[PDB]
């Protein structure tokens, strides 16, 4: 019921943006299962029924497909660390 | 409020490459514009061309391509038909609608002239019972699609009654018109023949129908 | 197959209201956004809005949002159009489309519905038989046609033996007349010598006035 009930609340209030920062970054779930005082059962069965809604939204609005310019922001503001992150990887192996 | 820019006309040969291209007002057409082909052809034939730029349609010949070249979207017909003689139009995608442009008009050059058919019909005797009469005159396949329609009481001009419809093309390119002669039954049993006089490009094709 | 089917009055008064519908087959109807546009005569396509079927979220351009309400029904998979406050600029020819979701493309369309906004009486037409004559029979083919005369609005629909027949047939563009009123012939070549043993028939539909009339062509 609950679950159930967040879901038609992630629908209303939440951006796709806002849904994906709440899903991608760890330490945002935390800030959100532990302020809602959630069981650990429950939170996974809850963190799982998000992707899937985050999964029918970028089906649903090509915004959010490779030609899709909230994708193409989204890869913006994430290419400075997969850069970092390719650099030290290939200072190691060379 | 966004503006999206076509050409209004271009032309080509059979065989011929030519390129249409779509600009947006806000800026350069980028992959987000989602940039949207669809072309029109006669009797409101619309066809699915090209989405995201450069996706092709199930269906649509491999001579037609999509590119974002610019600046802006381009669609490319690498070995023009005479099948593609049609309008193109151009849509973009900004964020949470779409935008048409104006539409290309492609002529495709080479079409041989093609003299009109004529077809006269006399009123019916149903609506001359009616106390209505009306002579029916069609005109078809046409090339050039441009006609001149002369009526003629026996010999003499009649400018009275005559109603006539603008060139149409048809699905074959050619065009079609039809012309109608309104009389009363007085004035169709009080000739000897009525005719329909159809002139294009400087030649006639004449029929004519009597009471009887 | 996927197929749109199109449906709806074709005429409404000024500051009236009118719903027109899209009934889609063939698909997964949830899963395509339906589009709806619009071609006034004369001009080129102009995008209304479009719904998605699966949870109703609609888009428009700014123009048309308190004007064009877009709907859908799930179990009969139909999209529908309602538009308000009817003006002369809104007559038109009204198109559903499907946007391929990952194409992009508009693949598949409606055969669209032709809307008149205006206050004048609908008038239905006479229908006369277009008989060839005899000097016009003497040839191996002759032409047959349905007279369309004397309607309002546009459209009307012409079919020949119940569709059955569509080879040589030939519907002519309406000519509008000075009277307001317009006319439009519908021909049929055909065997001469089946003139006078064969039954044709013109079927002929004028929605606005419920005129719906199947003539057969007698020989003259
Ligand atoms: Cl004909």
């Amino acid at each position: 019921i609950f679950i159930e009930d967040a879901i038609k609340y992630f629908k209303e209030k939440v951006s796709t943006q806002n849904l994906l920062l709440l899903l991608t970054d760890n330490e945002a779930w935390n800030g959100f299962v532990a302020a809602a005082e959630l069981p650990r059962n429950e939170a996974d069965e809850l963190r799982k029924a998000l992707d899937n809604l985050a999964r029918q939204m970028i089906m649903k609005d090509k915004n959010w497909h490779d030609k899709g310019q909230q994708y193409r922001n989204w890869f913006l503001k994430e290419f400075p660390r997969l850069k970092s992150e390719l650099e030290d990887n290939i200072r190691r192996l060379r | 409020q966004a503006v999206v820019t076509q050409e209004s006309a271009l032309t080509t040969s059979p065989g011929e490459t030519v390129t249409l291209t779509c600009r947006s007002s806000t800026g350069a057409v980028t992959s987000g514009n989602f940039a949207n082909w669809v072309q029109e052809k006669p009797d409101h034939l619309f066809t699915g061309l090209i989405g995201g730029a450069d996706n092709r349609a199930p269906g649509v010949p491999a001579r037609f391509s999509g590119s974002l070249i610019g600046d802006k979207a381009a669609l490319i017909i690498t070995g023009a038909q005479t099948e593609d003689e049609a309008i193109y139009f151009c849509a973009l995608w900004y964020s949470d609608h779409w935008v048409f442009g104006g539409g290309t008009k492609l002529t495709v050059l080479g079409q041989p002239k093609a003299a009109p058919s004529v077809t006269l019909f006399p009123p019916s005797s149903e609506e001359l019972q009616a106390n209505k009469a009306t002579l029916v005159c069609l005109i078809s396949d046409f090339y050039p699609g441009a006609v001149t329609v002369a009526w003629k009481a026996d010999s003499s001009p009649v400018k009275a009654g005559v109603e006539t419809t603008t060139p149409s093309k048809q699905s074959n390119n050619k065009y079609a018109a039809s012309s109608y002669l309104s009389l009363t039954p007085e004035q169709w049993k009080s000739h000897k023949s009525y005719s329909c006089q159809v002139t294009h490009e400087g030649s006639t094709v004449e029929k004519t129908v009597a009471p009887t | 197959q996927v197929q749109l089917q199109q449906s709806g009055a074709e005429l409404a008064r000024p500051g009236a209201s009118v719903k027109l519908s899209c009934k889609a087959s063939g698909y997964t109807f949830t899963s395509h956004w339906m589009q709806w546009l619009k071609q006034r005569p004369g001009q080129g396509l102009e995008w209304i809005g479009a719904i998605y079927p699966g949870d109703g979220d609609t888009k428009f351009t700014q123009k048309f949002k308190d004007k064009a309400t877009l709907t859908a029904d799930k179990s009969s998979t139909t999209a529908y159009m309602q538009l308000s406050s009817l003006a002369s600029e809104d007559s038109a020819v009204y198109y559903c489309a499907r946007e391929n979701l990952y194409g992009y493309y508009f693949d598949y369309w409606g055969q669209g519905t032709t809307l008149t906004v205006s206050s004048a009486s609908t008038k239905g037409p006479s229908v006369f038989p277009l008989a060839p004559s005899s000097k016009s029979t003497s040839g191996g083919t002759a032409a047959l046609g349905c007279l369309v005369k004397d309607y309002f609005p546009e459209p009307v629909t012409v079919s020949w033996n119940s569709g059955a027949l569509t080879s040589g047939v030939h519907t002519f563009p309406a000519v509008l007349q000075s009277s307001g009123l317009y006319s439009l012939s519908s021909v049929v070549t055909v065997p001469s010598s089946s003139l006078g043993t064969q039954t044709y028939i013109c079927n002929v539909n004028h929605k606005p006035s419920n005129t719906k009339v199947d003539k057969k062509v007698e020989p003259k």
